[PDB]
């Protein structure tokens, strides 16, 4: 919640998991060359999913920061 | 008048200032204008 | 004569106060709009960022999410300004008329923008 | 790498100026507040 | 009217604080992810190695 | 005379003064002579 | 830690203003009382 | 940017003087009121 | 309150009911305003009688 | 009691806080015995001064 | 893009290929 009325809230969507769902980073077991190369294909995709998650956070506290400068000016002039 | 101080508006501005200040100092420490934080996530990515 | 004067005077003191509350109303509205402008400043910032090195920022997708978030802000700020439970500027505000003296229809019509979210 | 710096490498020779400005504001608005909070004090001390 | 204003104001101060704690939450999450990325950077380093 | 005090005219002037005072302080905080408020909306725009 | 301060760390640059207001009120209501307690004194001193 | 400041950037080295003037007026008119509200008091205290 | 969905609806409760209160307080507004006049008035009657 | 939306587990304490205040709205509701026939709780009979 | 207005851009024409087209 960021105001005074009901259901006035910012839903946030933290990534459900990090360990075994970044297929898995833990799945790979590099030791064979053919798995080294495919490993890179794994990490690349999943890393993109991470930095999408980090960028989701980008939108969320940017959203917060404005919201509170704004809210703060409201409670001011009220 | 005494019931309150409209000049607390000054305070608000300073809060923003200090926020900017801290972030600048972070950028000045590491030399990274894009903090490791999300901020400007495009260039970060 | 004095009864008419006291009529005028204390009536106009109340009308002064009604005007002062109106000043505050328009002030809060102004603050909300200032911050709408900070967002829109950011929206040009993001639209220009969204050149993407013309196609090189694949992660425009993240920017799209960023945009969506800011778009949602222009709904939240559009709501949440309930000076009266009859809030300022979103949806439908009915162009109200602040009295500033003691006589009938002696009022200042004000024309708050009917909406902010989906009509900018 | 040179690109990576053009992305990240703050031109802090400018951000120093921005920095001073922020420090400056902290100082100034503060002194303004040290003045501002004297107002109501005066108001009542005199009307009494 | 004022009772409604005080309602609004102090309610929104609390909501401001709830938001600030949220800012901190997302900040800590961000730090954790930064360092996940340092690892994954190392994972490509090791896959190429 | 007691029924009222014409010197409340003094009060009125001070109200104006305090208004100016507060606005000046705002301008001195942020360094913006045009407040984020509407005032002098041309230069603001 | 930064969160811990956002919870605890008073923005006393505001609470200073609140502080003055309280000190101010102590002073003012007091002087009002120094005036108020003179009322009954006058009432009787005159009706007698 | 330089234009943006010529628009916004208060020449507060002048507005400081304006500021003092306003603070000054608050003080002065106040003291005038502390004097003014003594007038009717005197009027009746004497005619009685 | 303890559940969030009850927090939000809780606000909807308190708002309405608080309006009923301050209506009650305003009922009192009319009543001693009514009294105050009534007794200045009555008092002037018993005077001139 | 948004709780950082789920982050204040100790809403439980808030619930207790709420309960206490709820009990106040009974105590103030009682305890106003101007006459042994107190003001506003339960049933007051709409009297006529 | 190199300014703030729409379609204010520098088209670039990288060679479509290097391997089999030189």
């Amino acid at each position: 919640q960021v105001g005074s009325n009901a259901y006035e809230t910012i839903d946030i969507s933290l990534q459900n998991a990090s360990a075994s769902a970044i297929s898995s980073v833990a799945s790979v077991d590099i030791s064979t060359a053919d798995g080294a190369q495919n490993a890179i294909a794994v990490v690349d995709n999943a890393l993109a999913a991470i930095d999408a998650q980090r960028a989701d956070l980008a939108a969320v506290q940017n959203r917060f920061k404005n919201t509170i400068d704004n809210l703060t000016n409201i409670s001011e002039n009220a | 008048v005494n019931t309150n101080i409209a000049s607390l508006n000054t305070q608000r501005n300073l809060n923003a200032s200090s926020n900017d200040l801290n972030t600048s100092l972070q950028r000045l420490t590491t030399g990274y204008r894009i903090n490791s934080a999300k901020d400007d996530a495009a260039g970060l990515q | 004569i004095s009864n008419r004067l006291s009529n005028q005077i204390s009536g106009l003191n109340v009308a002064t106060r009604n005007a002062n509350d109106g000043i505050s109303l328009a002030q809060t509205a102004e603050g909300a709009l200032q911050q709408s402008t900070n967002i829109l400043q950011r929206i040009r910032d993001l639209a220009l960022q969204s050149a993407n090195g013309s196609n090189s920022d694949a992660d425009r997708a993240a920017l799209q999410k960023e945009v969506a978030a800011q778009q949602a802000e222009l709904t939240r700020i559009s709501d949440t300004t309930t000076f009266g439970g009859r809030k300022l500027l979103d949806g439908s505000f009915g162009t109200t008329s602040f009295q500033v003296g003691s006589n009938a229809y002696e009022t200042i019509d004000i024309s708050l923008q009917n909406a902010s979210a989906s009509a900018i | 790498t040179n690109a990576r710096s053009r992305i990240k490498d703050t031109d802090f020779a400018a951000e120093t100026a921005a920095l001073s400005k922020n420090q400056v504001l902290q100082q100034a608005g503060t002194a303004i507040l040290a003045q501002a909070n004297q107002l109501p004090q005066a108001v009542l001390s005199l009307l009494r």
